[PDB]
C-alpha cells in the first residue's frame, strides 16, 4: 500500500482520489492520502473551492516513484513532484502517519470498479498521449485541446490521442467507399488495431483513459475521443468476439460511474441510439444496454 | 454552407459549379406477381449534373444491369451516384473541375464527400432550393435517350439551347426552372403549352422550341399561370 503525501493544504479544495472526493479546508492539518492499492493506475485530482474552473490533476502509478502534492503560490496550483531520497520521503510519510495526518483511501472488500474503469490503462500509454518525458506522472486538466481538436494551440499541452476520422482517407480504401463507411471493419481491424494500437488491449486501454479525463475533468475533446472509439468498434460489422464481450463490461462499469446529473453532458444521444439500436453491434452489449435502460432512459 | 434565396447570384459567377440531382438513378415500376405479391422492375436512370452557368449537362444514363443482384438499390444508387460523379471530375481538365457540387438531396453529401476525399478543395454543398430536376425526363429528347440506352453512357447537352446569345444565365436558370417546375406540376399541359403551334419547331441540336423574345414571354406567362391553377386544382383557392 503507498501514499502520496501532501507538504500542506494551503488552500480550500475539493480533492479527489480515482472515484472518491473529499474536502480539505483552508490551511487545515491535511497530509496526504495513505493505503493507496499497488498495482493501478491512479489519478488524484483538484477542484478549488474559491475556482471551481479548471478542474486538474495527475495520473500516476506509485511503482514508479516517490510522489507528493505540494502547493505552489505562484502558479496557484497543487503540483505532484517526485522525491528521489527514498530515505527523506520514508521518514516523512512515517511521521504524517504517525501522527494521522492522512486520510485513507477506501478498502470495500467486494468493491472491483476502479480495476474495472483502468483495465487496461497502462502509465507508459498515458505518458505517450500527455507528453512531458522529464516526469514519471502525468498533468491534465478540463482545458486541454487534443490533436485532433488542433487540427480543426500549443502543442505540448496538448492530449495526442489516436485520431479517429470516418471521413478520411485513412478510413476509406479507393474502390471500397461504400464498403468501407459503412462498414468500418476495415478501418478498426486493420488500420487500427493491427496497425496503430497493436491489439485491443492498448484500444481499450486508451478508451478507457479518454472516458476517466472526460468524466473527472469535464475535459470535451476525452469525450469525443472515447465517444469516437465506441462508434468505431459498433459500425464495424466483423468484430472479435472476445472484444464485443470485452467492450460490453468496460461501458456498463463507465455508465455505472458515470455521475446520474453529469448524463446530459458526458453522453452523446446520437452516438449512443445508434450504437445500442441501429449499429452492426446493436445485439452485442446486453450488460451496456440494460444499465442504459434503466439508468438513462431520457437520452434514449 | 447550404445554397439558399440569399446567395442565389452565387449560381452565376465565374467560379466553376456543378449540381447533381440524384432522383431519376433508381426507378421503378411496381406490379403484382402472379401469386398476388408485389414486385419491382428497374428502368433506366440517369444523374443529372449541370453547370448553372453555361447550360452544359452531363446526362450519366444508368442502365438496369448496374443494379443485378444487388441489394439495397435505393441507398446503392446514391453512391453510385457519387462514384459517377467522382469519375467524371477526375476525368475533366484540371482548370474544368468544379470548386463546388450543390447536391439536390442531403442524403447525397456523405456519398460525395467520401467519393471525393481525393479533393479536399472542392465543396460539397446542400441546398435549401427545392429544384424540380426531377422533371428532366419529361424533356423527351432526354427521356429517349435514356430509354433506348442497352449499356452505360454519358451524353451531352447544353439545356438552355443557344439562349445564352440572348439572355444572361440568371435568366435562363430561370427560365429553366419555370419550364421544368411546369412539367412536375402537370406534364401534359405544360407539353400542350411547349407545342401547341406546330409552326414553332425544335431544332435537330436543340431540346426546347425555337422561341423567338416575344414568343418565350408568352409561353412564360402559360407556364406561371399553369402552375399557378394546379396550385389552386390542388388546395383548392
Ligand atoms: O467516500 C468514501 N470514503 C472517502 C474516501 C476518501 C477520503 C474520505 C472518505 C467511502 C466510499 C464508500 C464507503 N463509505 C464512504
Amino acid at each position: 500500500m503507498n501514499t502520496v503525501p501532501f507538504t500542506s493544504a494551503p488552500i480550500e479544495v475539493t480533492i479527489g482520489i480515482d472515484q472518491y472526493s473529499f474536502n480539505v479546508k483552508e490551511n487545515q492539518p491535511f497530509h496526504g492520502i495513505k493505503d493507496i492499492p499497488i498495482g493501478h493506475v491512479h489519478v488524484i485530482h483538484f477542484q478549488h473551492a474559491d475556482n471551481s474552473s479548471m478542474r486538474y490533476g495527475y495520473w500516476f502509478d506509485c511503482r514508479m516513484g516517490n510522489f507528493y502534492i505540494q502547493y505552489d503560490p505562484k502558479d496557484g496550483l497543487y503540483k505532484m513532484m517526485e522525491e528521489r531520497d527514498g530515505a527523506k520521503f520514508e521518514n516523512i510519510v512515517h511521521n504524517f502517519k504517525e501522527r494521522q495526518m492522512m486520510v485513507s483511501y477506501p478498502k470495500i472488500d467486494e468493491d472491483d470498479t476502479w480495476y474495472n474503469l483502468t483495465e487496461f490503462v497502462q502509465m507508459d500509454k498515458i505518458r505517450k498521449i500527455v507528453r512531458k518525458d522529464e516526469n514519471q506522472f502525468s498533468y491534465v486538466d478540463s482545458s486541454m485541446t487534443t490533436v485532433q481538436e488542433n487540427e480543426l494551440s500549443d502543442p505540448a499541452h496538448s492530449l495526442n490521442y489516436t485520431v479517429i476520422n470516418f471521413k478520411s482517407r485513412e478510413a476509406i480504401r479507393p474502390g471500397h467507399e461504400m464498403e468501407d463507411f459503412l462498414d468500418k471493419s476495415y478501418y478498426l481491424n486493420t488500420v487500427m488495431l493491427q496497425g496503430i494500437f497493436k491489439n485491443s488491449s492498448n484500444y481499450f486501454g486508451e478508451l478507457q483513459f479518454a472516458f476517466l479525463n472526460a468524466m473527472f475533468f469535464g475535459n470535451y475533446g476525452s469525450s469525443l475521443q472515447w465517444h469516437a472509439m465506441i462508434e468505431l468498434i459498433c459500425s464495424s460489422a466483423t468484430v472479435p468476439k472476445h472484444m464485443l464481450d470485452k467492450l460490453d463490461e468496460i461501458l456498463y462499469y463507465q455508465i455505472k460511474t458515470l455521475p446520474e446529473q453529469y448524463s446530459d453532458i458526458l453522453l452523446n444521444e446520437r452516438v449512443w441510439n445508434i450504437c445500442l439500436y441501429s449499429s452492426f453491434q446493436k445485439n452485442s452489449l446486453h450488460n451496456t444496454e440494460k444499465i442504459m435502460e434503466n439508468k438513462y432512459p431520457e437520452l434514449l | 454552407g447550404a445554397m439558399n434565396s440569399s446567395n442565389y447570384a452565387e449560381l452565376f459567377n465565374n467560379d466553376i459549379k456543378l449540381f447533381v440531382d440524384d432522383t431519376n438513378v433508381y426507378r421503378v415500376t411496381v406490379h403484382k406477381t402472379f401469386e398476388g405479391n408485389v414486385a419491382t422492375k428497374a428502368i433506366n436512370g440517369c444523374i443529372f449534373t449541370l453547370n448553372p452557368k453555361t447550360g452544359h449537362l452531363f446526362l450519366k444514363i444508368i442502365h438496369t444491369s448496374v443494379w443485378a443482384g444487388q441489394k439495397r438499390l435505393s441507398q446503392l444508387a446514391k453512391w453510385k451516384t457519387a462514384e459517377e460523379v467522382s469519375a467524371l471530375v477526375r476525368s475533366l481538365p484540371k482548370e474544368e473541375q468544379p470548386k463546388q457540387i450543390i447536391v439536390t438531396r442531403k442524403a447525397m453529401l456523405d456519398p460525395l464527400e467520401v467519393h471525393m476525399l481525393d479533393f479536399p478543395n472542392i465543396a460539397i454543398r446542400p441546398t435549401e432550393l427545392r429544384l424540380p430536376f426531377s422533371a428532366a425526363m419529361s424533356i423527351d429528347k432526354l427521356s429517349d435517350v435514356v430509354m433506348k440506352a442497352t449499356e452505360p453512357q454519358m451524353v451531352l447537352f447544353n439545356i438552355y439551347d443557344d439562349w445564352l446569345d440572348r439572355i444572361s444565365s440568371y435568366t435562363a436558370f430561370s427560365r429553366l426552372t419555370l419550364l421544368l417546375r411546369a412539367l412536375k406540376t402537370n406534364e401534359e399541359s405544360a407539353k400542350m403549352i411547349l407545342l401547341s403551334d406546330p409552326t414553332i419547331t425544335i431544332k435537330s441540336y436543340h431540346l426546347w422550341p425555337s422561341f423567338t423574345d416575344e414568343q418565350w414571354i408568352t409561353i412564360e406567362s402559360q407556364m406561371r399561370d399553369l402552375i399557378l391553377t394546379e396550385y389552386g386544382r390542388k388546395y383548392n383557392v
